[PDB]
């Protein structure tokens, strides 16, 4: 609700640490701890370079 | 996906059956062709208007998307 | 009916 | 019916009086002789009221070249002053006028009537005007609303020229087409419930008449109106229900439940007129309903109550703080009414009255006031205003309680 | 005027000040001695009166003070009589007014001819309501309820129930011959019992020529139900203790009255005499014609009392003598309108049940618990006030005048508090509605 | 002035059903511990045991919506009984006027989703507008979220203190 | 009194305006409220500025209020006797 | 006797017996008593009556007829609840609350009839409950002034604030208009009538009760109590309750500049709550009297001045005389930071400045304000209890830059532009 903004967001996107994360990771994606708007777009960005064709396999 | 069905707009009255309706928008009013739909307010006003209509002698209200379309 | 008060005596035919 | 039932003999009195009053050349009461008495600067109500008192025994035929001295004047008889009597006597020679030459007397009743603001006021309405438009039969002058006789007269031309655009109406349609059918009858409909509600604001008592009401003008008119609308209601119970749908100033309320013995048809859509989504015309139903059970204490009439008691409780828990305290400050009064009227709602009643007073308490404690009701909880009767919406419900749940415990006991 | 009634269906109001209405009724009055020189113009410009008044209280308190001291000044004048005459009539159809009656207007003859009255309804509608005294216990209960409230309507407005004597007289007509056990099956000497404690209320204004006959009536009943149990007459001693009670205050107050009714009937009296020898008053009666000092040490433990076995105890035996005797409780009202304000629960009950038994014996003194009472309604113990309300209906029924401040607080600590007084509240209202108005 | 023995004043009333005594001693105790709610209580007297007892009373007096607010002074906010006491609708308290003392987002989530489908709009809108709350904001730093939920907790005590008292 | 000094210097009596004396009195009217102890009150209302800026019959008021404010009673203790 | 007395009396006021003029007398005798009992002598000593310690115990019935609709009783039960004694050992928080509450609307009923010559019983109620606990003090301080900024009650200190018929008659044969936009005309707006040196009264009363609540009970001849911090930080924290409720920016840290233009919807409520009201200021010194608690009140400090940099920096006026509240707020913030040691006294002085210089000087000093206050902290932690006398102080000098450098540069170059008419005022702003 507050502008709380700091050096930290210059990092890379984090995970989350929800219900949704799991769930994001065992079907090949990822979660996207979103905590600012520049950091929405980057996190909007990469969700574009991510939209690709293929299949996901478990390698063990 | 179309969703053909709609919700109710009733309340279900207690007993502490019956129903009160609720507010819906663009229900079509048809203030032209029912009386019950005048406000008491604006009767006078709106009588000499559908007055004058039925006589020889709502509108521009049109969606924002539709609405600039010069094409 | 509006013309009859609802205590008025009953018609019957 | 009633322009044609008054032609019906009560006993031929009037034939005697005709015979035997008439003989000694008094048809010299011309009507130009009328005009002068009228148009005399002293007034002179002595010879007005001697010359229409003569007019009387004439029969209608023979009072037609009189039709316009005593229309055109009558604008004169609004004025304060005038003798009862003479206004009385105006009423019964425009009554026997009403008989033989209608149209032509309304028409030029209206032009009489009119608030004299201009020059001639425009004295040019003629039956077309009125005809697409009655309501300016109730355009006329100010001072006939406490003018009972005119006020008579008023009314008379009011509903036949209700009836006259209804018949002028289909008349034009018909000419037109060579839906519409919708858009006449919502006309007709909105016409004649514009007519009822203009008619109920007359009744009101304006600000002068705040500075008996058995005993004064005010209630003769409304007793007057109501009779009318009576008719009206009759007629056409559409209408009734229309009106009350719109609603009318709860003031009024007391005077047309009681003088308008068709409105215990209102029971049978009071539940249809709870249901609205409008706040106001719930209100609006509750106070009907509460007036109505005092008048008509019929089980249908205590069903309907129930049925109110039960949708006020229910909105209770519907409503937000400012919308609770617009509903509960008028529909308060109205659980008095109908305690008086079904001691089986006792328990239902105050039931109802400790969970709003509840509610209006929490309420109270989740802000400052300057009143506090919480600590007042041991003060005595207030037998009988800047404060904030809350402790003001507070104090109206009180007083219907003790209007509730002093009807009980009384 | 007809064109002020224009149009209303007339199937089911003037505003005027003191000085007028003063002048009216004194007009009214100018109008009885012109006329007089009936009652029948006096009570027709009665509704006159009543249309003026508009039932404002205001209204009818200040012609009936008008009305006390045009009584006094003009002495015993016609005039005087005539404004005793409307006065008795404004009572009759205003008896909201709950003014004591005074002694004139007891000396007063016409209340029992022909007259209108606005309550009587009502009342009658008690008196065949507590006579069915049917076999189920809420019902019985009801019918308690009824009785005591015609004991308090009784010494509140005694001569509403005057002219409702030959009502009571011809209620115990009916269940006289019925047998012993069905008498005690269905519960019919309840209902004998309860008119006897209204009757010896309803004493001394139950002693006029009217109503000396309607005694006359109800005492050949009630002789011909102590001749009918001459075989099992020993189980209502008490009962019949009560009736030489009335008996002993008949020949106080009315003695040739009662030596008529005695002498007219002087067979069944000896005949009953005769057949059982154990009736030592009745013979006694025919040939001729406790305190504080055993109180005083209950009273002393019960002032004297600190733990809550000493006030146990002594409430427990003040119960019991009550239940033997229940008009010793008059003398602890003082005490116990302090300990129906004690903390501990179960004294507490005991106290409030045995001042609701004490001034339901007494009606007139429940007026007195009134401070106390709304103090328990009030009182921050919370308990308290749970038990004031449990008690409220039965409290609020004996006392009416004040029923209106007391349910007006019940209904004020059930909101502000948290507590729900509905069904209590409404149960008081609808007893006294049917008290009052319908 | 002894919160100790106000504690067992109230359990008494509590144990013997009288709950609205019940409320009055647990804050009585509670502004003898905090002055008159100036200063969070103290946990170890309004434990959650003194709190769910809290709970039993406000639900027992048909007050939900008091029930709701002190649902989220337990340690762990129990929503089952929150969302059950806001089911009721046969409410004896001011109701929506007290979203203002809600501090979860969670509770308020589940008043919105309850107006809404109860078709009541208006008190829909105010739970929105509740949540759409700057201070409200769940993803707040930490000492602004205790920050709103201390106020809100005395605000929500001295109105209960000024009702009960 | 340094204040009530203050005051009389400041005032320029008789000269300045009716407001300015209005204000004055007011304020020497609220001071005189605002005390506890009785004498305070005294002094304050013999005070030559005092007297002259306001009436006869408001200043009587004010001390007699300021006196029942704190009442001085006393009463029988002897029980009755008529003997 | 007089318990038993005392409870029958009382249990029939609280009924409708013992009509109110025998009630008034009733409170008025006891009264009397009691205060004769207090002015202790011969009398009170052989009777031993106790008529303190019986009345005492019914305090909590006699709160409620201190808010009687009769006035006589409403007075004769304060004035009884004045002198009356609480009771032996200490007051219920239920009993508390209910007395305060209870003297609280009786001071500001009594403010609203009689004025400040009705109060006393009333404060001197409100001054006994305050120092009887912390917990009484906080109560008694946070509804007074509550009471005080409410809609009903703010008046006293200054605050601010048929149909068919004749529309037929007006009416030609087409409507004209094609509809009414909202409920037609709006109304006449609201009116304010009300003296200014009865408001000035009124606050004074109201101050002069907060101050006796605030201060320790009451050596050198000259010289004032010692005002309490605790009690004006429960004043400071209410204030800031009533004003705006806080936690959205409320730690005492104060944030950039350009933080203000993120809670600029705040700070405008802020400065229309100030302007509303004039006694927020009032209350502002009282607070600024104890030095470490004007710290708690920062976030009203900091909005009223956002609120007033948002303005000063949008005034195209050349001067500041035409923004004649603005700029009798700024003069009053800065002085009300000066006397609660916000500021040192060299950067606490410009408020004899404003009234000369334009707009942009003004949002320049306040500005420095500003940017002390971010430099140093308005926080009670550096206010050290110097024990000499029994209250806090703040050395600037210790934090190191105390004078505030750049701050003090920034006004001597806003001197120095204006030197032909901020002449005189120069010794005002001198480092040493």
């Amino acid at each position: 609700g507050t502008m709380s903004v700091e050096s930290e967001q210059l990092t890379g996107v984090p995970l989350d640490d929800s219900a949704i994360t799991p769930m994001c990771e065992v079907t090949g994606g990822r979660s996207y701890s979103v905590c600012s708007p520049r950091m929405l777009n980057q996190c909007l960005e990469s969700l574009v370079q991510k939209v690709q064709s293929g299949v996901v396999i478990n390698f063990e | 996906v179309g969703k053909k069905v709609v919700q109710e707009t009733g309340i279900k009255v207690r007993s502490r059956g019956f129903q009160v309706a609720l507010l819906n928008k663009d229900l079509k009013p048809q203030t032209f062709r029912n009386a019950y739909d005048i406000p008491r307010r604006n009767l006078l006003d709106h009588l000499t208007r559908m007055r004058s209509n039925l006589l020889k002698s709502q509108v521009h209200s049109v969606p924002i998307a539709q609405m600039g379309n010069y094409q | 009916s509006p013309s009859y008060s609802p205590t008025s005596p009953s018609y019957s035919p | 019916v009633d322009d044609w039932i008054c032609e019906e003999e009560i006993t031929g009195t009037d034939a005697l009086l005709r015979r035997m009053l008439l003989t000694n050349n008094a048809k010299n009461h011309s009507p130009k002789q009328l005009q002068e008495a009228f148009s005399a600067v002293p007034v002179n109500n002595t010879q007005v009221m001697q010359i229409i008192e003569h007019l009387t025994l004439l029969s209608a035929s023979e009072l037609i070249p009189y039709a316009e001295v005593l229309t055109s004047n009558m604008s004169q008889l609004l004025n304060s002053g005038v003798p009862r009597r003479i206004l009385q006597t105006v009423n019964k020679l425009w009554m026997v006028l009403n008989t033989v030459m209608p149209r032509r007397l309304w028409v030029m009743t209206v032009n009489a009537l009119q608030p004299s603001i201009k020059f001639v006021r425009q004295q040019k309405y003629t039956q077309n005007d009125l005809m697409i438009d009655p309501l300016i039969v109730l355009r006329c002058d100010q001072r006939v609303h406490r003018c009972p006789p005119l006020m008579d007269i008023t009314l008379h031309m009011l509903n036949g020229y209700l009836l006259a655009s209804k018949a002028y109406l289909s008349a034009h349609l018909k000419e037109t087409e060579q839906t519409r059918e919708e858009l006449k009858n919502a006309l007709l409909a909105a016409q004649d419930s514009a007519a009822v509600q203009i008619l109920l604001e007359i009744c009101l008592p304006t600000e002068e008449e705040k500075a008996d009401n058995l005993l004064c003008n005010l209630r003769e008119v409304q007793c007057l109106i109501c009779c009318l609308l009576h008719q009206m209601y009759i007629a056409d119970p559409n209408i009734a229900k229309l009106v009350h749908f719109q609603g009318y100033p709860c003031e009024l309320l007391p005077l047309t439940v009681a003088g308008i013995p068709s409105m215990h048809i209102c029971l049978d859509f009071i539940p249809e007129l709870i249901a609205q989504p409008e706040l106001e015309k719930q209100i609006f139903a509750i106070q009907l309903l509460s007036h109505l059970c005092i008048q008509y204490a019929l089980p249908k009439s205590l069903s309907v109550a129930r049925l109110a008691v039960n949708v006020m409780g229910t909105l209770l828990t519907v409503l937000t703080q400012a919308k609770r305290y617009a509903f509960f400050m008028p529909t308060l009064p109205s659980l008095v009414s109908f305690c008086r009227a079904f001691p089986p709602l006792y328990e239902d009643i105050m039931s109802l009255l400790i969970q709003i007073g509840q509610v209006c308490a929490s309420d109270v404690a989740t802000q400052t006031r300057d009143i506090d009701p919480i600590i007042t909880r041991l003060q005595q009767i207030k037998e009988k205003g800047s404060m904030d919406p809350d402790v003001q419900l507070c104090h109206c749940i009180e007083r219907t309680v003790i209007e509730i415990i002093n009807m009980s006991v009384s | 005027v007809p064109r002020i009634w224009q149009g209303r269906d007339q199937r089911t109001v003037l505003r005027v000040q003191g000085p007028e209405l003063i002048s009216l009724v004194e007009l009214i009055l100018a109008e009885a001695e012109t006329r007089s020189q009936a009652c029948s113009l006096i009570q027709a410009r009665l509704p006159l009166l009543l249309s003026c008044c508009c039932g404002d209280d205001e209204s009818v308190r200040k012609v009936t003070e008008h009305l006390s001291g045009c009584i006094q000044q003009w002495g015993d004048s016609v005039l005087g009589r005539r404004c005793r005459d409307l006065l008795l009539q404004l009572y009759l159809q205003r008896p909201e007014l709950r003014v004591p009656v005074p002694e004139v207007l007891l000396h007063s003859e016409g209340a029992a001819s022909s007259s209108v009255c606005k309550l009587d309804g009502l009342i009658h509608r008690f008196i065949t309501l507590l006579a069915d005294t049917s076999d189920s216990r809420a019902l019985e209960n009801r019918g308690a309820d009824a009785s005591m409230a015609c004991r308090k309507l009784a010494v509140a407005h005694p001569l509403l129930l005057l002219r409702h004597l030959p009502m009571i007289a011809a209620l115990l007509h009916g269940r006289t011959h019925l047998n012993f056990q069905e008498f005690r099956q269905q519960n019919h000497l309840s209902c004998f019992l309860h008119v006897l404690g209204l009757l010896e209320l309803l004493q001394p204004h139950v002693f006029r020529s009217e109503h000396q006959g309607a005694l006359w009536d109800c005492l050949l009943s009630f002789i011909r139900l102590l001749l009918n149990y001459r075989k099992s007459s020993r189980h209502l001693a008490a009962f019949i203790n009560k009736f030489v009670q009335f008996i002993h205050k008949y020949i106080t107050y009315n003695a040739p009255a009662a030596i008529s009714f005695l002498q007219k009937h002087a067979d069944p009296l000896h005949d009953l005499s005769f057949d059982n020898s154990d009736l030592v008053m009745l013979k006694s009666l025919l040939a001729g014609l406790l305190t504080a000092a055993e109180m005083a040490p209950y009273m002393k433990r019960l002032s004297r009392g600190q733990t809550v076995e000493d006030l146990l105890e002594v409430l427990s035996d003040i119960d019991e003598m009550s239940r033997r005797r229940p008009e010793i409780l008059s003398f602890f009202s003082t005490n116990l309108q302090r300990l129906m304000s004690s903390a501990e629960e179960c004294c507490r009950n005991l106290a409030f049940s045995l001042a609701l038994r004490s001034m339901q014996n007494s009606p007139s003194i429940a007026a007195a618990f009134l401070p106390t009472f709304m103090y328990c309604l009030g009182s921050q113990d919370f308990e308290v006030v749970q038990t004031a309300l449990r008690n409220l209906p039965e409290y609020a029924l004996l006392c009416q005048e004040h029923a209106a401040v007391l349910l007006h607080r019940a209904f004020l600590v059930g909101m502000y508090g948290q507590m729900d007084p509905s069904a209590q509240i409404s149960e008081a209202l609808r007893i006294l509605h049917m008290e009052a108005v319908m | 002035n002894n919160h100790s023995w106000l504690i067992i004043q109230a359990d008494i009333y509590f144990a013997t059903n009288q709950y609205s005594a019940a409320l009055h001693y647990y804050l009585q105790a509670g502004a003898v511990c905090s002055d008159f709610f100036n200063k969070a209580v103290p946990p170890d007297v309004y434990t959650d045991q003194v709190i769910k007892r809290m709970i039993k009373c406000c639900s027992l007096l048909n007050c939900h919506t008091q029930v709701a607010i002190l649902c989220q002074f337990l340690r762990e906010i129990d929503y089952k009984t929150a969302f059950k006491s806001l089911q009721e609708q046969n409410s004896h308290d001011a109701m929506d006027s007290y979203y203002d003392y809600i501090w979860d987002v969670t509770i308020l989530e589940y008043l919105t989703y309850l107006h809404h489908k109860r078709g009541e709009t208006d008190k829909r809108q105010i739970a929105i507008k509740a949540i759409g709350q700057t201070e409200l904001n769940a993803s707040n730093p930490e000492e602004v979220l205790q920050l709103a939920a201390q106020r809100r907790k005395k605000k929500f005590l001295q109105a209960m203190a000024k009702l009960y008292f | 009194d340094f204040l009530l000094e203050v005051c009389s210097r400041s005032v320029n009596l008789e000269k300045a305006s009716e407001s300015l004396k209005g204000n004055m009195a007011a304020f020497l009217k609220n001071v005189c409220l605002g005390l506890e102890d009785l004498q305070y009150v005294f002094m304050i209302s013999s005070h030559e500025l005092f007297i002259t800026l306001l009436k006869d019959e408001e200043r009587k008021l004010l001390v007699d209020q300021m006196r029942k404010r704190s009442p001085r009673v006393n009463l029988c203790i002897k029980p009755v006797t008529s003997f | 006797l007089l318990p038993l007395a005392f409870r029958s009396c009382l249990a029939r006021v609280h009924a409708g017996t013992l009509q109110p003029p025998f009630t008034a007398r009733f409170l008025r005798n006891l009264a009397l008593l009691v205060g004769w009992e207090q002015q202790g002598g011969e009398g009170p000593a052989a009777l031993g009556a106790h008529f303190g310690e019986s009345a005492s115990a019914h305090l909590s019935d006699l709160a409620p007829l201190l808010l009687h609709p009769e006035e006589e009783v409403a007075e004769a039960a304060a004035s009884l609840l004045a002198i009356c004694p609480f009771p032996s050992e200490a007051l219920s928080p239920s009993q508390l609350l209910g007395l305060v509450r209870a003297g609280v609307h009786r001071f500001f009923a009594s403010l609203r009839l009689h004025g400040p010559p009705g109060v006393a019983s009333a404060c001197q109620l409100l001054t006994r409950l305050s120092q009887t606990s912390p917990a009484g003090l906080k109560a008694v301080l946070q509804l007074l002034v509550e009471g005080a900024l409410h809609r009903g009650n703010t008046e006293l200190f200054g605050g601010q604030v048929a149909s068919l018929l004749d529309t037929n008659r007006r009416h030609i044969w087409s409507v004209f208009h094609a509809g009414v936009i909202g409920r037609g005309l709006k109304p006449p707006k609201f009116v304010q009538s009300r003296n200014q040196q009865e408001v000035i009264y009124n606050t004074q009363s109201l101050l002069s009760l907060l101050v006796h609540c605030c201060s320790a009970p009451g050596g050198e001849c000259w010289g004032a109590p010692i005002l309490s911090p605790e009690a004006a930080k429960a004043v400071a924290v209410t204030l800031v309750e009533s004003v705006c409720p806080d936690a959205a920016g409320a730690e005492l840290a104060w944030p950039p500049e350009e933080h203000a233009r993120a809670t600029v919807e705040r700070d405008l409520r802020i400065g229309r709550r100030f302007r509303e009201q004039p006694l927020l200021f009032e209350l502002l010194k009282l607070v600024a009297a104890a030095p470490p608690a004007l710290c708690y009140c920062s976030v009203l400090l900091r909005g009223l001045l956002a609120a007033l940099l948002g303005h000063w920096e949008a005034s195209r006026h050349p001067d500041t005389t035409h923004s004649p509240w603005h700029l009798e707020a700024s003069c009053t913030l800065v002085a009300v930071m000066a006397e609660g040691s916000l500021l040192p006294p060299a950067l606490g002085n410009m408020h004899e400045v404003f009234s000369q210089l334009a707009p942009f000087e003004v949002r320049l000093l306040l500005l420095s304000v500003w940017g002390f206050l971010r430099e140093h902290g308005p926080l009670p932690q550096k206010f050290i209890f110097q024990s000499e006398r029994g209250r806090f102080i703040r050395d600037f000098s210790r934090e190191g830059g105390g004078e505030g450098g750049p701050h003090l540069a920034v006004l001597h170059s806003v001197l120095h532009r204006n030197i032909d008419r901020l002449g005189l005022f120069s010794g005002r702003f001198q480092a040493p």
